[PDB]
């Protein structure tokens, strides 16, 4: 191939390479899993370790009060769109002093995210993110990729082996909108759960889960703050 | 020919793959995180006996709580080794305090894939750093110990091992680690394996080794000090 | 983009500049140019590459320039990057000049060029000057002084040297005769019109394919002349006397 | 202000006093104007307080990146004159302190006055402010490198205590410093007034 | 602006139960000569919140089409949000104080009047990023004159009526008709509700001359 | 301005542009520094003059400071740039401190200015390997030795350029107290290293001493060639 | 939005040999055939100017082009680039009769305007021009005569030909030019070395000549033209 | 010409204790001779173990407010924690020496509690000279609020007084004591004074009517 | 305010400075030098603005030994001197102008001992003597008085006494001690400092 090492150069077939194997990149991340209700939004993700004695990476970050993210590809591409959307939603309540609608700053981020795919020397983003956020529209499920292209969903999941919890999302994609906060977190859990082997479940180290809505402000649970939901759990089954 | 910012089909950058290839023939450096403290060990390799013992360091100060092991690439290390230690005196002129060992790690993983041709300025790097770094320290969340390489990605290490011989200090760390391992084990334990991976016996001029524990701020270990450790072998 | 870059400032392989060692090449196909250093002066001698019935003759030389009250120098490679650079040098010269109120060093006018030329070839992405420069001249540190300048950047001072076509062959035939600290300008005039007649490609040698200037210090004045027409012929017509009394 | 600096036979002793004004105002009177840069670093304050706290704060920090880079710390003479420059970069814009660096190093005890101007200067005896006038008159009767580090006590306080005493803008207390080839150690910190009724008798 | 040109006298607000009033005299005078007296000092940003403003007209004019964009912009999107009359009332301030910091400022004093989630909404704004929020508002000779009639008034009562507010700030246009050299009397009145914005033509306020008798 | 990456990564993890500098030094002229207990010492050979130039000129020993000198070895015209720009960096360290620079310290800027020409744009790497000799203002000796990566070590003795694999090993061999307790066999030292690799004869070394508190000194051809002397007469014999 | 290559598009080859500037030098070799002549009293320049269609206005479009008074300029290769040096040389001369208040030296016009055309063998982006340039001027009470080319280098003639035949061109005005001509003369004898290359019959039309003196620089007339075609 | 400044009063108090911090201040905005506004407290809230009392130009205590605010949280995402009482104050003094030649005309004071629970008050001036003290007063009518701290706080002036522990009973009554004093002298000062409490359960605000005229 | 004097004889130039620190009305120092060492045989001597005047001076002083590493040899005194004349001359139509007074003295081999005068506006004049301050006024009419192009050693700090004594007795300002230097063949050397 000769039509894959810019950004700038089209394929016959009417496509760029460059974005497509930008792409790549967030399938080879471990899986994520975004879903909303009426009231509240939850992202479900999946940490993992290179070692047993090396600790279990990040996966949920910090936007603002009322948005949160969840990463998915390149660590330094995560962290560098993470930075831009703090610095619009910081600058929204410095202009405004109320917080940055969710559907504006996914536009932002669809603005700037299309910039570096049309020029030379330059390249995509390696990272997609379900953005979970709260406004005056309710719950917001977002979803962006490495192509500036960005999506309004009611239940989204991506990263490795991710079909699978996407077909489990879309038979209770109808259950969401009147369920209870409790409910919603273990339906995100349970889409999480299919994505990873027989062998294996989810436990205490690997699972971290961040909940936004009209009740609480946005906030990461982890370690011991993640057990209570895990406990009551449907037993895995095939 | 291709750019710098190319993605493979695979789904990563060229040159930062490349870049973890050059950490595979740097020294091996070992750090382990103790509940009581915090050690880093690492090999000097010697070319010649007329080059100056104490010249190579492989194991520097950034602040006084915190240490930092550097393998792969030297000159490239110390460029980013300068930019933390900047960092943390400039957050000291600011905040009055000390920084934390994971806010340092993440202040020198923002220069990652700071790296570019076209659009960019005269003085903008036109590469990644072929450096794996080893952040080890005591703050208020008690003793840590962080792993950092070219792609940006920083994480916590109870015990991790980066160089030429990574593979082999990765699984002897692995049977012989406790979560509950004393400061004296832990020296120990970074010396036993240090030699089983080496082609070169240990000696007390050979290596580096480094303490950062809740009491005391980092110390750089004085050659007589080595022989005491060395002495149970 | 970089499709197109020729990448000129890169390292080969071996370990050198490939755009740099071509240029070399450039000089050895260009005109014939030579200093020798004496003991009450320093003089060039040059092939003139323009040569022809229907040529004007307006300017006083053709490869040789006058760039400072105590300084000259020759040329040999692409003389369009040659006048670029002599004409640098003649502001080097002034700045120096301008600052410190007396006139710039022989050596330290060949080291501010230079480290152009060297830039050249690090950075840039540009093609270098593919020129060879020999420069003459009297400063009141070193006395007479004579200089070789590479498209590389790179310098040296010499008794005696030479640049441009059958240069290696000239050089060799310099470091036979020339008798070092025992040598005058009427000897290094000989020298030169001996050496010349054997490299040059024409054979019998003439006044208007070579070009000859002197430089001596004078009442306290460093006078720079190019050799008149009459004065070459009486030149090369010794030496021709003295190629008729070499059997019996 | 009030600011004060002599070196003798076992060191270099350092007083000031406690005041800040705005205009015929006090603001404080609890005012600390000695900066502890190290161990064996010590510079004062005068002028602008803000100017003065900043820069000052600003060659500390200087001072913590030289330590960290070569792992030797840093001479006296060298602390003193990065301070100047950094004066030197704003210059005619109306920055006011007048300060003096203080230190041990290779050399032996160092002392040093520095300027908004961009003035520096080595020297036995320094006094800034307000009152140094007054400082100076009781320091220079009754030094001798010849003192005992009781007899130095009692000059510095002196000194500043009668300062204080005549200058509107000068007042509070007096912090001492003396400077030992270990370190620096903070001597008191004495009410002036109470002072003065002492020698009053 | 340095020197402003043609400059709008005191602007008024006032919140009733259910919404606000603002009134403004369409005057625009050149130093001590009035030049336009037939124009309006009021604008509507959306249907949530108003703009009444003093100072330089031709900056009014300037902060009108910025403000007129902002809300085209976001009728654009269609996304469910809009600007509130206290988001409209920050961005003024950084506006203001923006400018002021430039020593270029804007020669304007604002008042902002509002209605959203059942709460009115009455803001001030300076040329220099003064910025608050009273029951009642007045710029200019306003705060000098009309003032002490509403805050007075408001003491006695502070919940209003619609016809109380109306027949209050007809009272203060009279006072600021009687009392200020750089009004006139053909003013509007600007209201904000449920239903939206609404801004009447021209009015003039009843004077009463009988006092000229009063002299011998 | 010219963007383009010169010295970049190789699959293997090699920087080639810095390697082939490398290899620019191996071909250069044989320099060698030891450092003595009260005297340090640089040599360096190859020279190979044509005896019709003046060697005045093509001097591969050059003082940086009062206190400062350094040899070189490879690209000649690239050693200028780097020999003038740490010269200037002598004095702008005089201006900004009081103090006079030491020896670590020009070793570390010189170090830092070849590591940015391996990692900035639109430039190739220097071409040079330098050996800094000095003294501290304690007066304890110090030998540096630089490289196009930008990497820097101290040394009791090294050896650069062509033969210095040679001349290292001989070092290594002939470094004790034995040869280092005059000022004179330390000198020594230098030329029975220097001619173990060159084309014999000492009309090809230039060498240069500096003592504890006296200023440089390049030594003439008859001082040199006196030891020269002294090296033959105790050849045939021991 | 666009920014352009800094890199040269003119290098050297393993021969020493810049490839672009020889291959530009082909460009003017294969153009239509120019001819100046230096005349003792003063300069002749002489050029076709055969349109290859009778569609053409011949009067529209020149390639003797004015520089200012005293200076004149003719090429071989290509029209659009040859525009590009008429425009900077006219510059050059106003720039210098700007500082010293003179008509500019023709050899310091041409040394001028060579440099022009040696940055486009060196810049970045760029390749060179493709025009040789016959440049005529009178000053000091003499005529001059240069030539420019793609190179950058810069050559003083007494007379020479440019363009298609420019070999044939130079023997014939190596036997036909004399020393000490009349300005008259030359006019006809730069025809004469057009009349060599030209393929067709001669027009007032077909050709274009200006002549340069001590009353300055002038494109000869279409009337004039005739006069000397017989 | 143009003045970007504009003097709109307002005083602000500040006393630390061993568990407590007060920052007090009166809610009159004023410009002239005319009042803006009589409910403008200067008290804010920035973490629950610290609070900020600006006053001045209010113009320039809004954007600094907003400033500090933005700098909190980008803080908090770089450090992962919440900004401590001292390094707020650290802070402050940065962000007014940046404007060291076209300066924020306005009186700072900090109030909240250390690392070790203890209160800490901390107070400025408009370049951003800093310290911490016991107890300070900024602000128009700052020269009527320091002396009767320094007597009653202090100790300061007296013989034979046992020196009694402040209490939170007996600052709250100090400083609606010195602010009564204040409305009755200064014209700057009145219509309501508002007292925010900094203690270990988080941040408490009181309300005190004052003259309105 | 400061005082700066310099006499050149016929092989040896002699200088002289106050060691007065002084700021508003204070003596802070009464050793302080201000002389300057370019080469072994140049001495620059600076007066004026109290920051501007060792900063200016020094950055000179740098750049005359950056011209010794870099060339193997020292400048001239003409060369040195015109060198400081052209930074101040570039710095006259700024936003920031060094306003100082200085003396340049030296030893050339070839043309011998040599004194330069120059303003704070950046005029270059040579002179067999000059000097700056306010002190100036009082002295340079005994230097014309007694002042001979063939003076010796001997007599030259003698006329620099007589100079001196004027000072203490006439000038109103208090500088009783100074620094006394000469510069020939063999370079600087410090001789007895005048005291009073
Ligand atoms: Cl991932
Ligand atoms: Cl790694
Ligand atoms: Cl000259
Ligand atoms: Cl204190
Ligand atoms: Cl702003
Ligand atoms: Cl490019
Ligand atoms: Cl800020
Ligand atoms: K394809
Ligand atoms: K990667
Ligand atoms: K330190
Ligand atoms: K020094």
């Amino acid at each position: 191939n000769q039509y894959d090492n810019d950004v700038t150069v089209w394929s016959p077939q009417g496509r760029i390479h460059q974005i497509e194997y930008a792409m790549e990149a967030v399938k080879q991340g471990s899986a994520t899993v975004g879903l909303k209700s009426k009231t509240h939004a939850v992202l479900v993700a999946l940490k993992r370790a290179q070692s047993e004695l090396a600790a279990h990476q990040k996966k949920i970050l910090h936007v603002d009060n009322h948005i949160g993210i969840s990463i998915a590809g390149l660590t330094a591409d995560a962290r560098l769109l993470c930075n831009f959307m703090r610095q619009e939603c910081l600058d929204s309540r410095f202009v405004f002093d109320r917080p940055l609608p969710v559907s504006r700053l996914v536009s932002l981020i669809g603005s700037k995210t299309q910039i570096p795919t049309q020029r030379y020397g330059r390249r995509p983003y390696g990272v997609g993110l379900l953005i979970a956020g709260y406004d005056d529209m309710g719950p917001h499920i977002f979803q962006t990729c490495p192509s500036a292209n960005y999506f309004d969903c009611r239940a989204m999941s991506i990263g490795a082996r991710s079909q699978s919890a996407r077909t489990y999302l879309e038979r209770h994609m109808s259950e969401f909108m009147e369920c209870n906060l409790d409910e919603l977190v273990k339906h995100g859990l349970r889409a999480l759960r299919e994505t990873l082997p027989a062998e294996q479940d989810l436990t205490t180290k690997n699972v971290s889960i961040g909940i936004v809505g009209k009740d609480l402000e946005f906030t990461i649970y982890d370690d011991d703050d993640v057990s209570p939901f895990l406990d009551g759990l449907e037993e895995r089954p095939q | 020919d291709r750019g710098v910012n190319t993605f493979s089909p695979e789904g990563r950058l060229f040159q930062v793959e490349y870049a973890i290839e050059a950490i595979k023939l740097g020294s091996t450096a070992i750090g382990i995180q103790t509940s009581e403290g915090v050690c880093l060990a690492v090999e000097k390799r010697i070319t010649s006996p007329l080059m100056e013992p104490s010249s190579i360091e492989k194991i520097v100060e950034i602040d006084a709580h915190i240490g930092c092991a550097m393998s792969g690439l030297i000159a490239d290390a110390k460029t980013l080794i300068d930019k933390a230690r900047v960092e943390t005196q400039n957050h000291w002129f600011t905040y009055n305090e000390t920084m934390t060992v994971e806010s340092v790690t993440q202040a020198v993983s923002n220069l990652a894939l700071q790296f570019g041709e076209e659009d960019a300025d005269p003085g903008a790097m036109s590469r990644p750093f072929g450096v794996a770094l080893l952040f080890g320290g005591v703050d208020e969340k008690g003793p840590q110990l962080f792993h950092m390489d070219p792609s940006g990605t920083f994480v916590q290490c109870d015990a991790r091992a980066i160089g030429s011989a990574s593979e082999g200090a990765q699984s002897s760390l692995q049977e012989v680690y406790h979560k509950s391992m004393t400061l004296k084990e832990a020296i120990k334990s970074s010396l036993i394996i240090l030699k089983q991976v080496m082609e070169e016996k240990l000696n007390a001029t050979n290596i580096e080794l480094a303490t950062v524990q809740p009491g005391q701020n980092f110390h750089m270990f004085t050659k007589e000090e080595l022989e005491e450790v060395i002495k149970d072998i | 983009s970089r499709r197109y870059d020729s990448r000129t400032t890169i390292f080969s392989p071996e370990g050198r500049l490939y755009q740099v060692e071509y240029a070399m090449e450039a000089i050895g196909h260009a005109g014939t140019c030579l200093g020798i250093l004496a003991n009450d002066g320093v003089l060039l001698a040059a092939e003139r590459r323009n040569i022809h019935k229907l040529l004007d003759e307006v300017f006083f030389s053709e490869k040789i320039y006058k760039l400072n009250e105590d300084m000259a120098c020759s040329v040999a490679g692409i003389t369009s990057d040659a006048n670029v650079l002599t004409n640098e040098l003649r502001l080097i010269a002034q700045r120096y000049l301008l600052q410190y109120q007396e006139p710039i060093p022989c050596e330290q006018l060949v080291t501010a060029l230079c480290d152009i030329k060297q830039a050249y070839t690090q950075f840039g992405g540009k093609r270098p000057f593919g020129v060879s420069l020999l420069y003459i001249g009297w400063d009141k540190h070193y006395g007479f002084q004579l200089y070789q300048s590479d498209p590389s950047g790179n310098y040296g001072g010499w008794k005696a040297t030479c640049i441009g076509n059958n240069s290696a062959a000239a050089v060799s035939m310099l470091k036979q005769d020339y008798k070092e600290g025992e040598m005058t300008l009427k000897s290094a005039l000989a020298l030169a019109v001996k050496v010349l007649n054997k490299t040059m490609d024409v054979s019998k040698l003439s006044a208007e394919k070579v070009e000859i200037a002197t430089l001596t210090r004078e009442s306290g004045k460093t006078v720079i002349r190019v050799l008149k027409q009459k004065e070459v012929e009486q030149l090369i017509k010794k030496h021709e006397e003295e190629e008729a009394k070499a059997e019996r | 202000t009030t600011t004060l600096a002599f070196k003798f036979q076992h060191g270099v002793i350092v007083a000031v006093d406690s005041r800040a004004t705005a205009g015929s105002y006090i603001s404080s009177l609890r005012m600390n104007k000695v900066i502890e840069i190290n161990p064996y670093l010590l510079g004062t304050m005068s002028g602008c307080a803000a100017d003065c706290q900043y820069w000052e704060r600003l060659l500390a920090k200087e001072c913590r990146l030289y330590y960290l880079r070569n792992g030797e710390r840093i001479s006296v003479s060298a602390a003193s004159k990065l301070l100047s420059n950094m004066m030197l970069q704003y210059r005619g814009m109306g920055l006011s302190m007048g300060s003096m660096i203080c230190g041990w190093d290779k050399k032996g005890p160092g002392l040093y006055y520095v300027d908004d101007n961009g003035t520096r200067l080595s020297g036995q005896m320094f006094s800034t402010g307000s009152g140094n006038t007054y400082a100076y008159g009781v320091m220079d009767s009754g030094y001798r490198q010849d003192l005992s580090p009781e007899e130095a006590y009692d000059l510095g306080r002196r000194a500043i205590a009668y300062a204080t005493h005549r200058d509107n803008y000068s007042g509070g207390v007096v912090n001492m410093y003396h400077m030992k080839e270990d370190g620096w150690v903070k001597v008191e910190s004495s009410d002036v007034s109470d002072l003065l009724y002492k020698y009053g008798e | 602006t340095q020197n402003p040109m043609v400059t709008g006298t005191s602007v008024l607000g006032v919140k009733f139960d259910g919404g606000v009033v603002i009134a403004a005299d369409m005057l625009g005078s050149y130093g001590s000569l009035a030049r336009f007296r037939n124009i309006s000092r009021i604008m509507r940003v959306n249907d949530s919140t108003m703009l009444g403003a003093s100072g330089d007209y031709a900056d009014f004019q300037y902060l009108k089409q910025v403000l007129g964009q902002m809300v085209i912009d976001e009728e654009l999107l269609g996304d469910g949000h809009s600007y509130s009359p206290r988001a409209i009332h920050s961005w003024l301030t950084r506006a203001m104080y923006s400018r002021r910091s430039k020593m270029n400022p804007l020669w304007n004093t604002m008042v902002i009047g509002g209605y959203a989630d059942g709460e009115s909404f009455l803001g001030y704004v300076d040329m220099l990023g003064v910025a608050y929020e009273a029951p009642s508002l007045a710029t200019g000779y306003g705060a000098y004159l009309a003032q002490p009639l509403l805050r007075e008034v408001l003491e006695k009562q502070p919940v209003l009526s619609q016809t109380e507010a109306r027949e209050l700030v007809e009272r203060c246009m009279r006072v600021l008709y009687y009392r200020d050299a750089r009004s006139y009397n053909r003013f509007q009145i600007a209201t904000v509700t449920e239903k939206g914005v609404e801004i009447e033509g021209p009015l003039s306020a009843q004077t009463n001359w009988d006092i000229a008798h009063m002299i011998s | 301005s010219y963007d383009r990456a010169i010295t970049v990564f190789s699959p293997d993890g090699h920087l080639f542009q810095v390697e082939y500098a490398q290899e620019a030094v191996k071909k250069g002229s044989t320099a060698v520094g030891v450092r003595g207990k009260d005297i340090v010492v640089l040599g360096v050979e190859k020279k190979s003059v044509a005896k019709l130039q003046d060697e005045r000129t093509v001097r591969k020993i050059c003082a940086l400071d009062d206190n400062v000198c350094m040899a070189f070895a490879g690209l000649t015209a690239d050693a200028r740039i780097v020999i003038n720009r740490a010269r200037v960096e002598c004095q702008s360290h005089r201006l900004t401190v009081e103090d006079p620079v030491t020896v670590e310290y020009i070793t570390r800027y010189i170090a830092s200015l070849k590591q940015r020409y391996t990692q900035s744009n639109g430039r190739r790497p220097f071409g040079i390997s330098a050996l800094i000799v000095g003294f501290d203002f304690d007066g304890t000796p110090r030998l540096y030795q630089t490289d196009p990566s930008g990497t820097y070590h101290a040394w009791k003795a090294n050896a650069i350029g062509r033969g210095a694999k040679s001349v290292r090993e001989f070092l290594e061999k002939n470094y004790t107290d034995d040869a280092i307790e005059t000022d004179d066999l330390t000198i020594k030292l230098v030329i029975k290293a220097l001619l173990e690799v060159v084309q014999s004869g000492g009309k090809n070394i230039e060498l240069a001493v500096m003592r504890r508190d006296q200023p440089l000194k390049i030594l003439n051809p008859e001082e040199i060639e006196k030891y020269v002397a002294e090296i033959e007469k105790e050849k045939e014999e021991n | 939005a666009k920014r352009g290559y800094s890199f040269s598009l003119t290098t050297f080859s393993p021969s020493g040999k810049l490839v672009q500037i020889e291959y530009a030098l082909a460009a003017v070799a294969g153009g239509a055939p120019s001819v100046g002549i230096k005349a003792a009293n003063g300069v002749v320049l002489a050029t076709e100017k055969k349109q290859k269609s009778i569609l053409y206005d011949e009067r529209s479009v020149h390639k003797v082009e004015p520089i200012t008074k005293h200076i004149g300029l003719v090429y071989s290769g290509m029209g659009p680039d040859y525009r590009v040096l008429v425009h900077r040389a006219r510059k050059l001369a106003q720039q210098y009769y700007l500082v010293y208040q003179e008509p500019i030296p023709t050899a310091q016009l041409v040394q001028r305007v060579a440099s022009v055309m040696q940055e486009y063998t060196q810049s970045g982006g760029v390749r060179p021009f493709g025009v040789s340039l016959l440049i005529c001027g009178w000053n000091e009470g003499r005529p001059y005569l240069f030539q420019s080319d793609p190179s950058g280098a810069y050559f003083a003639w007494k007379a020479t030909a440019m363009g298609k035949n420019y070999v044939n061109g130079k023997t014939f005005l190596e036997k036909r030019y004399n020393e000490d001509l009349e300005l008259e003369d030359a006019i006809h004898t730069a025809i004469l070395t057009l009349k060599e290359s030209f393929e067709g019959q001669m027009t007032e039309d077909n050709i274009e000549v200006g002549i340069c003196n001590e009353a300055g620089f002038r494109r000869l007339t279409p009337t004039e033209v005739r006069d000397y075609l017989a | 010409r143009f003045s970007p400044y504009a003097f709109n009063g307002g005083t602000v108090l500040a006393i630390a204790g061993e568990d407590f911090s007060i920052v007090a201040s009166d809610t009159r905005l004023s410009e002239g001779f005319s009042i803006h506004t009589r409910d403008s407290p200067k008290c804010y809230k920035l973490t629950d173990k610290t609070v900020i009392g600006c006053s001045g130009f209010h113009g320039d205590c809004l954007t600094l407010t907003k400033i500090i605010e933005a700098r909190l949280k980008m803080y908090k995402h770089s450090n992962n924690k919440a900004m401590t009482t001292g390094a707020i104050a650290a802070m402050l003094s940065t962000i007014l020496y940046s404007r060291r030649f076209f300066p924020y005309y306005v009186y700072n004071i900090i109030g909240g509690l250390d690392e070790e629970g203890k209160g800490a008050v901390y107070s400025f001036d408009p370049v951003g000279s800093y310290q911490r003290d016991s107890f300070k007063a900024g602000g128009s009518a700052s020269a009527m609020l320091q002396p009767l701290l320094d007597n009653q706080v202090g100790f300061k002036n007296m013989q034979n007084v046992e020196h009694v522990p402040l209490t939170l009973d007996r600052a709250m009554r100090l400083v609606k004591d010195v602010f009564i004093s204040a409305a009755e002298r200064d014209v700057y000062t009145g219509d309501a004074l508002r007292i925010c409490i900094v203690t270990k359960e988080g941040i408490r605000e009181e309300t005190v009517p004052l003259r309105k005229d | 305010m400061e005082y700066l004097i310099g006499i050149q004889g016929p092989d040896y130039v002699l200088v002289a400075s106050d060691r007065v620190a002084a700021s508003n009305i204070v003596q802070m120092k009464d050793d302080h030098d201000k002389m300057f060492k370019m080469s072994e045989k140049i001495l620059l001597l600076c007066v004026g603005e109290a920051g501007d005047t060792v900063q200016f001076a020094e950055y000179i002083q740098k750049n005359v030994q950056l011209y010794k590493m870099r060339n193997g040899y020292e400048l001239s005194p003409t060369a040195a001197a015109n060198f400081t004349r052209r930074n101040l001359a570039d710095c006259l139509r700024s936003r920031t102008p060094y306003h100082v007074n200085l003396l340049l003295a030296g030893y050339d081999e070839h043309e011998g001992p040599a004194l330069y005068y120059m303003d704070y506006l950046a005029a270059l004049a040579k002179a067999p003597f000059a000097a700056h301050g306010y002190g100036a006024f009082l002295t340079l009419s005994i230097l014309d008085r007694y002042y001979t192009p063939t003076i010796s050693r001997e007599r030259a700090v003698e006329l620099l006494r007589k100079c001196l004594e004027e000072l203490q007795k006439r000038f109103i300002l208090n500088l009783p001690t100074f620094s006394v230097r000469v510069i020939d063949k063999d370079g600087i050397h410090n001789l007895e400092n005048i005291a009073f």
